């Protein structure tokens, strides 16, 4: 795990997704963007 | 459920052929009856619980020994007395839901089509009922045509009891 | 010890309290007809 | 973030050999368990607001700290807790559908210590609502998923104590 | 059955068999799960408790 | 098999209670409409084979494939059959307005007749299309004046119509 | 359909169909039949599903059809037939699309708000959904009771 | 249908031989007991009004919601008919406690009676309740030798609380 | 209080508190002496709004403590209370800050997670505090209970 | 987005009437020739690199504007003019394996035409290169599959003119 885990690219740089916004007429792909802007400028969820 | 129109439809569903004017002579007769029958009902729904209580109290009175002797059957402790008037209140109600629905299938199916075998297995006597069905229809305080067709499904009662 | 206790949400009195009708429904309903 | 086909897959990477006989056992076992994993994962979303209502009546509510001097007695935050609860349940899940505790250390225990501390929260009573979501699942589920969905609660009462 | 039989249920054991047919009374109940409905019964136990 | 005052008795045995006042007035006024509801049942009772024959000549003006050979009413003897399902579902009709209740077109009818048009091969929605024209023949009829004094129609205007849709929607 | 968002999830990586998403499309078509008599039977018995359900409701929580309420009277839970109706049309129309986007598209985002201006707690009607999937099970096969019942679960998170 | 001997006929024909000794002498004790057996079943037998007055008296106090409008034993005709459910199942087990064997009790109620009591509403735990009840109070009504010669009815006990928990389970 | 939340409206500009924002202080410290003559009633008669808003909640909303509902019985009718009684000490609460910013951060905020969880609808509490509203304005003058009634009302569109 | 499944499920939606003998009739029209549908895009998958230099080897590698003064003419242009080839090809199999041109609406024609006047860009040539990419495509998915792609490409220089 030494040499596994604990090389230096900590691997979530490259296998976490990032949103684009070219469906602005579709509807459900538009809400998992919203919430991806609400858990990255806060980073919590705004709900409570 | 023998209520007029009920077996109305039923007479017309058997033979097999539509509503004729037989059926509706039942429904002028019906009409007739219920534009007394149910503001008999809402009277005896405003009288009820005295005469719940005066009904209990006579069949105290006729048969005292039901008081005294011990026995689950017999009034003698507390639950008695709430079980009993709850069934004196049950008659009365099944009385004014004949008196609504015009014909005497409410307390066909719902008193009648099971009392004899369970005053047998309870250790009841019938005559217990049939004295406070007599104290309600000497008590009832109706009049005119109203006061004798509720004495006519008292007396029903009566006769299917004993 | 065992630190005994006090008070909090004490509540406990019914005050109105009010007594319950008990009613039930038939589920015979029009599924077919309800509104414009 | 990894995963028990991968976390035997790099393992068996970084010794520079291939895939072992003792190596191809574990993926086999969990080929075998996996169609058990994924009915039991839709139960747990289809619950996942009354696991943590159950949880929280049976460790938490009419306590002491809801009320005020205790920590869950502003509104703020007994809405966050419900939100911190939903976090060890849907993370057990990932742990469940991975096999593998490897998300916990990396997504759930990074710096977790240091941050209830500094808010000053009782870690004994949100491991005693670990313990309480253990066997609400348990039983929801069945048993033969519930034996393996707490051996991941175990691995955040183990970091959290 | 003729004119002077009662019916009864034809054949429901097999003459090897300690196990026949169910009885017709116990196969078709008075009504069925339809009139059940209708008629409102209250069933799931009782309501419960208040905790 | 109900009526509307073993309705409302029902209720109040299921209530546990007596009947409540508001009940009674509206019985009442049931009471004073009941004959309202029936002499439109009577004109509608007078016409009604006048209603089916209509009603069915529309119809297989309006699909003339159940006509054509092969279709399911093409046969004398199935055509025979369609004419008394049809009639039957009227004469329901009739009886539910005549004792204020739907529960008599439930019973006799609804729940079973769904399967049995599956299980013929019978088209649900040419006969739904029939009930529904026959319907609205038969408010048709009856909502016409021709010799009876001015009455309160509407309302059972909305009745009748319920009675129907109900059929034809448990049709299907 | 089992299509039109894996072609969703392909789109925006910027890729065409995987060859191992690709039987996954492939073994949809084939077993197409399978799930429609199964949706048949969700069609045909769709009366008796809400009747005997709603009760089921209404046993387990009798708030709804006291006096004072959002759902009281014959006319009201007449509205409860006249909206459970859509739930149990949606999840015929989950099964033969294969995924949850007709779900997706007519029911979910929007019952939040929906619900509040109705005045009707969620989790009593979500309630009356997972007692629906406890009888409409009863139905179902031994083999399609998971997979039917996989669109159901869906649902019960959704209004979860 | 089966008895004891019949049973053992059936399992001796299935292996296709002829009766072990073991099993004759298993038969003989059940000889000299098969009257010890009965004593229980006459006595059992005679008090059975009784014991489901006393069943049902106690069911009824025990769940009032039954005795309760709306509920399922609530109408007097419904009522009657709980009584007779009670002592048709009394006279099974009293059947089967004759013959020997559970196999006539299952015939007789058991396959067909839980899916009656599902399709009438009817709840299966009351009636599983008064079932143990009933055989509960009948085993203690059968226990005390008031007149009776000093014997062993310890595996009777042992069979009838059998025979009670059989059909109390195949209720549910 | 008054202050905070023109102090965070300061540094949102980053700049010093202009004077539009001071008068309102102005006419709040000098009312300020009238204010803490108002709400110090409300706490002084305590039982008389809560036994009061609980039977004038239940005539209005009468399937709450019915079966089925979440108040049932005893036990959930005093919790209910006491939820009902939090709610009557942040009105006062806001009247001496003068502003219904402490109400937020301590009561407000985070209302739709935990009663969605709970079950408590939140339309019933917002008809208690409609309930409370009317007993506790009789308990105070007209041109006193005119400002303090509106204290009530942001907390009843707050909830609805 | 309205795939040709959701589109069959959405007319009998909008009547809000069930799923008839004829609306399942639909869904039988799209599963009786899927098993092609579903063979035609692994053909065009992989040959997708392949494929899409014939294309202009057809139309536009010698031309007018190819040469030193026209479009086409940068080498990033060029890489334009390829890439949006690649474009139409890639939408087009997945209206292809959905079977609407509503996806085609949405993705790829929500504003294509308005874009290519101020850009100053030729149309009428890109108009030419999908017609040309007709014959190709065909010789390769064969001549079921060939003709039930020609009405989605049709979509696009019809909606690109
Ligand atoms: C609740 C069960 C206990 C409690 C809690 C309390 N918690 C607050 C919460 C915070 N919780 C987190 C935790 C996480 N954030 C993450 O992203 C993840 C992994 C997915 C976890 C586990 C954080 C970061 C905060 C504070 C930041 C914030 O304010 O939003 C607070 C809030 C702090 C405040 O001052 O309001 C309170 C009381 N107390 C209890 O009664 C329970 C034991
Ligand atoms: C009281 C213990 C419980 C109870 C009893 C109950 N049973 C019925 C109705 C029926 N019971 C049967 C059962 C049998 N019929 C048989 O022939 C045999 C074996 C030989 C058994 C075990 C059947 C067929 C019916 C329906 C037809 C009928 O007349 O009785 C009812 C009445 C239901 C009704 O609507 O009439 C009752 C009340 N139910 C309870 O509430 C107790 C839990
Ligand atoms: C059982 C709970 C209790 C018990 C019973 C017991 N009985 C016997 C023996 C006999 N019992 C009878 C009874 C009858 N024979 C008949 O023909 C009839 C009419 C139907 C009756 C009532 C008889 C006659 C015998 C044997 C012959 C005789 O008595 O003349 C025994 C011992 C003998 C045996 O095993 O049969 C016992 C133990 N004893 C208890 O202590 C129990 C509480
Ligand atoms: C709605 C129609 C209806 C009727 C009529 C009805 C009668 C009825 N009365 C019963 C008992 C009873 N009935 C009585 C009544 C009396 N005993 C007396 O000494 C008095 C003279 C009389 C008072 C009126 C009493 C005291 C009991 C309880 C005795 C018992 O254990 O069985 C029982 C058995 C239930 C039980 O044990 O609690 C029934 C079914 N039930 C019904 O559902
Ligand atoms: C079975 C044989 C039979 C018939 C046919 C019958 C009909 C009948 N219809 C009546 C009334 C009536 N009937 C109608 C009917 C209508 N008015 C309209 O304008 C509507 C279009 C239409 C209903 C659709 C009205 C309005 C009344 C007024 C009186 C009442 O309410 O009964 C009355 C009241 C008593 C009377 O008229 O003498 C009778 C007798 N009575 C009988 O015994
Ligand atoms: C000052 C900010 C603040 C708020 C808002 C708050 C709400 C709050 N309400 C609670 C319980 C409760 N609240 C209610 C309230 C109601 N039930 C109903 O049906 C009615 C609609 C309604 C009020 C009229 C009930 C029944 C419970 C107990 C929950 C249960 O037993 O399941 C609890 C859990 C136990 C407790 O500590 O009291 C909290 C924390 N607490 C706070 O400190
Ligand atoms: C997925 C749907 C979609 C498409 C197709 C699309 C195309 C697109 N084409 C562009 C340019 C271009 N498009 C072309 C087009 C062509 N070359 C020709 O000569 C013909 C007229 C045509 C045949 C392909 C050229 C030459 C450019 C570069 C123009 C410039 O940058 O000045 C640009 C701006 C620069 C760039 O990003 O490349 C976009 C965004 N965008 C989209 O979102």
């Amino acid at each position: 795990i030494d040499n596994q885990i604990k090389q230096g690219v900590n691997k979530r740089r490259e296998q976490s997704k990032v949103f684009k916004l070219t469906n602005v007429t579709d509807k459900v792909a538009l809400q998992t963007t919203i919430g991806a802007i609400y858990r990255q400028i806060f980073e919590r969820d705004i709900d409570p | 459920m023998k209520t007029p129109l009920t077996e109305a439809v039923s007479i017309a569903d058997s033979q097999g052929r539509f509503l004729s004017s037989t059926e509706i002579q039942v429904a002028f007769g019906r009409f007739r009856q219920a534009k007394a029958g149910l503001e008999a009902a809402k009277a005896l729904t405003s009288k009820a619980d005295s005469l719940i209580s005066g009904a209990a109290q006579a069949v105290y009175n006729k048969f005292p020994y039901t008081t005294q002797m011990q026995g689950p059957n017999y009034a003698a402790d507390q639950r008695g007395k709430d079980k009993c008037a709850r069934d004196i209140g049950y008659y009365l109600r099944m009385v004014t839901y004949c008196l609504i629905a015009g014909g005497t299938g409410p307390m066909d199916e719902y008193l009648i089509a099971g009392i004899d075998e369970i005053n047998r297995t309870f250790e009841l006597s019938p005559s217990w009922y049939i004295e406070a069905l007599k104290y309600i229809k000497a008590n009832h305080g109706l009049s005119g045509d109203a006061a004798v067709e509720a004495n006519s499904y008292l007396d029903y009662a009566i006769n299917a009891l004993s | 010890r065992f630190v005994p206790q006090e008070k909090q949400p004490k509540a406990g009195d019914p005050a109105n309290f009010l007594a319950m009708a008990k009613q039930v429904s038939r589920p015979a309903n029009t599924v077919t007809r309800v509104a414009l | 973030m990894q995963d028990a086909i991968t976390s035997v897959i790099n393992s068996s990477d970084v010794q520079g050999k291939y895939l072992d006989a003792s190596a191809i056992q574990k993926l086999k076992a969990y080929f075998a368990t996996g169609e058990l994993r994924v009915r039991a994962a839709t139960t747990i979303s289809a619950n996942a607001a009354n696991i943590v209502k159950e949880a929280v009546a049976k460790s938490l509510l009419y306590s002491d700290i809801t009320r005020p001097g205790g920590n869950m007695y502003t509104t703020r935050r007994y809405a966050a807790c419900i939100r911190d609860l939903d976090y060890y349940l849907r993370y057990a899940t990932y742990a469940m559908l991975a096999g593998d505790p490897s998300i916990l250390d990396e997504r759930v225990l990074n710096g977790l210590k240091e941050t209830y501390n500094s808010l000053g929260v009782p870690i004994g009573a949100t491991v005693q609502a670990i313990q309480a979501m253990k066997e609400v699942t348990a039983g929801l589920v069945g048993a033969d998923a519930g034996k393996e969905m707490g051996i991941y609660f175990d691995y955040i009462c183990s970091g959290l104590s | 059955f003729g004119y002077d039989t009662v019916p009864y249920q034809r054949r429901r054991v097999l003459p090897q068999r300690n196990v026949g047919e169910t009885p017709f009374n116990l196969k078709t109940p008075r009504y069925n799960e339809y009139h059940r409905t209708q008629l409102g019964f209250p069933q799931v136990i009782w309501q419960t408790s208040v905790r | 098999m109900f009526d509307a005052f073993t309705k409302v008795v029902s209720q109040a045995d299921t209530r546990g209670e007596m009947l409540s006042t508001a009940q009674i007035d509206a019985l009442s006024q049931m009471v004073a409409e009941s004959n309202k509801r029936l002499d439109s049942v009577n004109r509608i009772t007078s016409n009604a084979s006048t209603i089916v024959s209509n009603a069915a000549r529309s119809l297989f003006a309006e699909q003339p494939q159940l006509i054509a050979p092969g279709g399911n009413a093409y046969t004398s003897r199935r055509m025979a059959a369609c004419l008394r399902d049809m009639e039957i579902i009227l004469r329901y009709v009739t009886y539910a307005v005549f004792a204020g209740d739907a529960s008599v077109l439930e019973d006799r009818c609804l729940n079973g007749l769904r399967e049995t048009y599956l299980a013929l091969g019978t088209p649900g929605s040419s006969v739904a299309v029939g009930v529904g024209k026959m319907k609205e023949a038969a408010l048709a009829i009856v909502n016409d004046p021709a010799g009876i004094t001015p009455g309160d129609c509407s309302a059972l205007a909305s009745e009748i119509a319920g009675y129907f849709d109900r059929a034809a929607a448990a049709v299907s | 359909s089992i299509v039109t968002k894996s072609i969703v999830n392909a789109d925006a990586e910027a890729r065409y169909l995987s060859p191992g998403e690709l039987d996954r499309i492939k073994s949809f078509v084939t077993s197409g039949e399978r799930r429609v008599r199964i949706a048949e039977t969700m069609t045909g018995a769709r009366e008796r599903i809400i009747k005997e359900a709603g009760n089921q409701l209404f046993q387990k929580r009798p708030d709804v059809v006291s006096p004072g309420g959002n759902a009281y009277g014959e006319e009201m839970t007449a509205t409860c037939l006249r909206d459970l109706d859509y739930y149990l049309r949606l999840i015929t129309y989950g099964i033969v699309a294969g995924d949850v986007t007709p779900i997706e598209e007519i029911g979910v985002v929007g019952v939040r708000e929906m619900y509040k201006s109705l005045g009707t707690p969620i989790e009593a009607v979500a309630e009356g959904v997972r007692a629906m999937k406890s009888v409409a099970t009863s139905l179902l096969s031994g083999e399609d009771a998971a997979e039917a019942g996989a669109y159901f679960d869906y649902l019960i998170g959704a209004m979860s």
